[PDB]
């Protein structure tokens, strides 16, 4: 074996070359906060929530992007990781609109949840808040585009899973928006699984829209029926009647995506 | 002679809108032949 | 100022757009510079060469680039809404960008925004009525120590004064092209009271090449 | 040598830097350029690489890399990739315009240096990546270009050394960030021009996925004289680890607003008083200077008085070196107006990839924007200092560093004025 020795908080870890940080962390059942690292999609690196220190180095590090070299030590609940984590948050929330009442992620929002796991209790954000305006991509995806944090999932699922190319950003700076640019209509296969990697509820269910509310929910493990790849899911009901279809993590059939017929 | 009093870079006033890529499509002839990755494109 | 695309009647995907038979030879040049293989790396000039024969970008422009270099349009699209040089609307036939920065604030550039401004009868953004003049405000244009400066459509106007910049309007109000230079007594870059250095004649080929060489 | 500037006109290395000479062949060949190229060429790699990191030089673009160390990077067998020198000729920086006079009046000494530094690295071909706006630049540059291949100088047999080698222009289209190597580099790719993150360095996976250099055009045109007259000679100049000359580039509040070749570590006093004919209204009406361009931190007048510049002494006046492009402000300037501009610059120069410079630098400039008028209380000043301390090294480029250092300069030399702008505003609104 040809395994490199890292160490995360001082536990040893024998890890293959090419890992990144955040799988090392992972191998030690850490797991680092993240919005735009997803293990199925292509790095992005451009959310800067997974930042952790390595020690004897005077700046954090792109844990998702990041290599292990042999020998870092990395700290993942050190001083500067937590303050590299609540500047990153901090910067997520500034422009984000106040909707967690009015939005279906809430209860199953990662920003909610690591805003409150990882980064501050308050605001210093005196500002106006940019409003960005709304998409129209089909009758399943309802597109309300304030609440993007612009972590590009939606792109690199649309062209490299999906194999769609019609995602992408506009602008540039704080003006930049993900859509089409055109009225264009995301109409693929898969195209609701763009619902299920938005990290927040820019990119909602519009089938099921307003209905329900995660935790209200009970989840039935079961599966697809709608085709013979026997896709893996997660009928989620409420009172005695099914509210939506969630996929299942099976990496030998459906890797975590479902169709949209199935959805 | 020396001279020292003039600007020598008068050129440039009389550039036109396709001087740039004119110059591009004179510069093709000299060029070695471009490397091929193999494939057409990234999505062939 | 906006970056989603509204169908107009005069900016949709049956807008009229095609490039001329030698543009297409300047394409063929274009995506030659490149490796086989990354055609797309030609995106940036060609569709620029798409606002130099059209004037601006309609999407149709941005379609047949995406469509002569095999890239999909939503590619193309974010290029040409990335970079501030693609006009994504008609400008004027001479497209005024006057530098704001601070090299070029400090000697006074607000000066002549204003005495555009009061020339055109416009402010930053607008057209003039005759669809010549197109006035906006940009960032650094690499000119600094010839502040304050502007420039008109590829040609730099620099050491600007409000009359200076009002001839320069008048002459191409009158069809004329002017000088692209400073209108002070200097000539590109130097110290306006004389050299103060390059005084001397340069010491030609072979000075002081070491030995071994 | 304990003084230093005052560089002899024997000694320049961008003569013709005026535009006063003949920029074509004919005008180069006679001030020493091409001259021997085929003998530079005949030896080697290794034999140029060592001239570079004999020289000292670091890297012009404003970082100050060691040059021959990073052109090393490259000398490495190869693997059927092919490999590219890319000269950055983007200059964005505010402040800075010397990239446009060595293109504009020395372009075969541009030529001369990308097939020097492309043998020395085994580059293919070169693409010089230049600024949009540099349109007569970029036209002047390629008739430079067309007199080199009919020369035989580059392509086909460069310089009757069997080394072939291409020179590319590629004109960039309105962004900043695309003179950033790795967004240069996503911007030669028919891309938005947004930074790759290191690692990959370029010399791994640069232009097309290829072993990449990316150099300025300052750090690339003085290798032929590097090569020619000696690494000892450039080395000659200059403080330690500092060494050779720099194109300075006075703008603002002087006399005489200039680009003027001089010695490295030259007083930024004598720099601003000899070439510059002084800050207007004299030396005692200057308020502060930024150093380097938009993205270091300025100094206020008590630190101009003996510092040097180059990179070391301006880091001791915790400042950068940067572009070496000087803006001089003098004591009638409003100082957070200039700053706020300079960081809304920094807001309309913002690719948007990552989340602190994307909402960050809107957020430092919705702040600095209430600074200028005193629409702020006092403890705002701090929460802005940590708002600038929270993008500062956790972004993927320094783009995000270079928006944080004037708010931290602004803040570490004028809080009095800030806390006087905004009493001012609270006694007559309230
Ligand atoms: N010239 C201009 O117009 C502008 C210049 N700047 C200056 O640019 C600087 C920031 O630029 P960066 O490239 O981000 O600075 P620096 O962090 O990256 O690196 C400088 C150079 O060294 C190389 N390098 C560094 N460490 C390396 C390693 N371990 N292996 C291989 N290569 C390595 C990088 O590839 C780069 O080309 C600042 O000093 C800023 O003042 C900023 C804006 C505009
Ligand atoms: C936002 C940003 C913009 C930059 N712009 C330029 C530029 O316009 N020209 C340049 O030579 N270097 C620029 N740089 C520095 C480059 O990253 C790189 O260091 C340089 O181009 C090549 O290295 P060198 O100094 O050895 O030549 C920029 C860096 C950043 C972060
Ligand atoms: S996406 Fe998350 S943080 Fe944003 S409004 Fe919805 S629940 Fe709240
Ligand atoms: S809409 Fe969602 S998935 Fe798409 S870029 Fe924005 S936050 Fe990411
Ligand atoms: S910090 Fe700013 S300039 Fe750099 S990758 Fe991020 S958005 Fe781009
Ligand atoms: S998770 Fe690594 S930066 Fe987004
Ligand atoms: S500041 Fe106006 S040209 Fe650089
Ligand atoms: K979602």
């Amino acid at each position: 074996s040809n395994l490199i020795e890292v160490f995360v908080d001082g536990q040893s870890v024998m890890v293959e070359p090419g890992t990144t940080v955040l799988q090392a962390c992972e191998k030690v059942g850490m797991q680092i906060p993240r919005f735009c690292y997803h293990e199925r999609l292509s790095v992005a690196g451009n959310c800067r929530m997974c930042l952790v220190e390595i020690e004897k180095a005077p700046k954090v590090v792109a844990a998702c992007a990041m290599p292990v070299m042999k020998g870092w030590n990395i700290l993942t609940n050190s001083e500067k990781t937590k303050k590299a984590r609540e500047g990153v948050m901090e910067f997520l929330l500034a422009n984000h609109p106040l909707d967690c009442p009015i939005c279906d992620q809430g209860g199953e929002c990662d920003l909610q949840d690591q805003s409150m796991m990882f980064g501050s209790d308050r605001s210093r954000f005196l500002e106006g808040k940019r409003a960005v305006e709304d998409k129209n991509i089909g009758p399943l995806v309802k597109t309300i585009m304030t609440r993007c944090i612009q972590c590009t999932r939606c792109i690199r699922f649309a062209s490299e899973i999906a194999g769609v190319d019609d995602l992408g950003t506009t602008g540039r700076g704080n003006d930049m928006q993900v859509g089409t640019y055109i009225e264009k209509m995301f109409m693929s296969e898969l195209s609701g699984n763009i619902i299920d990697i938005c990290p927040v509820g820019a990119l909602t269910s519009k089938p099921y829209a307003f209905t329900a509310r995660p935790w209200e929910t009970r989840k039935t493990e079961s599966i697809d029926v709608m085709d013979a790849v026997g896709s893996n899911i997660v009928v989620s009901t409420r009172t005695g009647e099914v509210m939506r279809i969630l996929p299942r993590m099976h990496e030998d059939i459906n890797e975590e995506w479902i169709s949209d017929k199935t959805r | 002679p020396f001279d020292n009093t003039t600007y020598k870079n008068l050129q440039h006033h009389d550039y036109s809108t396709y001087t740039f890529l004119d110059l591009n499509l004179d510069l093709s002839k000299f060029r070695m032949p471009q490397p091929s990755s193999g494939r057409e494109s990234p999505r062939h | 100022a906006l970056f989603v695309h509204r169908d107009t009647p005069k900016n949709n995907p049956e807008t009229p757009f095609d490039f001329t038979p030698e543009n297409y030879k300047r394409i063929e040049a274009i995506v030659k510079n490149y490796p086989e293989g990354h055609k797309a790396a030609a995106v940036l000039p060609v569709l620029d060469l798409a606002q130099r024969q059209n004037g601006w970008l309609p999407i149709s422009a941005m379609n047949k680039v995406a469509e002569i270099l095999q890239v999909p349009p939503m590619r193309v699209y974010e290029v040409a809404t990335f970079y501030t040089m693609y006009n994504r609307k008609p400008v004027g036939k001479y497209h005024i960008q006057v530098c704001t920065t601070t090299p070029c604030m400090l000697r006074n550039s607000d000066s002549i925004l204003e005495a555009i401004q009061k020339k055109l009868g416009i402010k930053v953004g607008e057209t003039t009525p005759d669809k010549l003049f197109t006035l906006i405000e940009v960032e650094c244009l690499g000119a600094c120590v010839n502040a304050p400066m502007v420039q008109i459509n590829d040609n730099y106007y620099e050491d600007l004064t409000p009359k200076d910049i009002e001839e320069i309007i008048d002459e191409l109000k009158a069809g004329k092209i002017p000088k692209p230079g400073p209108r002070s007594g200097r000539f590109s870059c130097e110290p306006a009271g004389g050299l103060t250095s390059l005084t001397e004649p340069p010491k030609g080929p072979g000075f002081g090449v070491q030995a071994g060489l | 040598k304990t003084s230093f500037g005052s560089l002899k006109d024997e000694d320049r290395i961008f003569t013709n830097l005026y535009g006063r000479h003949d920029w074509r062949l004919k005008g180069a060949q006679s001030r020493g350029d091409w001259y021997k190229t085929k003998e530079i060429l005949l030896k080697g790699p290794d034999w140029i690489l060592g001239e570079v990191k004999t020289s000292g030089l670091r890297g012009r673009g404003g970082a100050g890399f060691p040059t021959g160390l990073k052109w090393s990077f490259m000398n490495k067998p190869s693997d059927g990739r092919p490999k590219y020198l890319v000269v950055n000729a983007d200059e964005g920086e505010p402040g800075t315009c010397k990239d446009r006079e060595i293109i504009r009046h020395d372009p075969h000494k541009l030529v001369e240096g990308c097939l020097v530094g492309g043998r020395a690295m085994g580059a293919r071909a070169a693409y010089i990546y230049i600024r949009g706006e540099f349109y007569n630049e970029a036209s002047n540059l390629q008739v430079a270009i067309r007199e080199a291949y009919e020369a035989g100088l580059i392509g086909k047999n460069a310089c009757g050394s069997g080394y072939d080698f291409d020179v590319f222009v590629v004109r960039g289209a309105g962004a900043y960030i695309c003179g950033e190597e790795t967004a240069l580099i996503e911007s030669i790719e028919g891309k938005q021009g947004k930074p790759r993150l290191k690692p990959p360095f370029p010399a791994d996976v640069g232009v097309f996925g290829c072993p990449t250099t990316v150099a300025n055009v300052e750090t690339v045109a003085v290798s032929p004289t590097i090569c020619r007259r000696g690494g000892a000679w450039f080395a000659s100049f200059g403080r330690e680890r500092n060494s050779g000359t720099k194109l300075f580039n006075i703008s603002g509040h002087v006399n005489n607003p200039c680009t003027v070749e001089e010695e490295m570590s030259v007083p930024l006093k004598e720099l601003i008083e000899k070439h510059a004919g002084g800050v207007t209204g004299g030396w005692d009406n200057l308020l502060a200077v930024i150093p380097g361009g938009s993205s270091t931190p300025l100094i206020p007048k008590s630190v101009c008085e003996t510092v040097l510049m180059d990179f070391d002494a301006l880091i001791q006046a915790q400042t950068g070196l940067g572009t070496a492009a000087v803006i001089v402000m003098d004591r009638s300037t409003d100082i957070v107006k200039a700053i706020a501009r300079l960081i809304e610059f920094y807001k309309h120069e913002s690719c948007g990839q990552c989340t602190p410079c994307r909402e960050g630098v809107d957020w430092m400039n919705k702040v600095m924007a209430r600074f200028v008028r005193g629409d702020a209380r006092p403890a705002e000043i701090d929460s802005l200092w940590e708002i600038s301390k929270q993008i500062e090294g956790h972004t993927i480029c320094a783009l995000g560093d270079g928006a944080a250092w004037p708010v931290q300069g602004l803040i570490r030399h004028f809080r009095p004025e800030l806390e006087e702008r905004m009493q001012r505003f609270a006694q007559q609104h309230q």
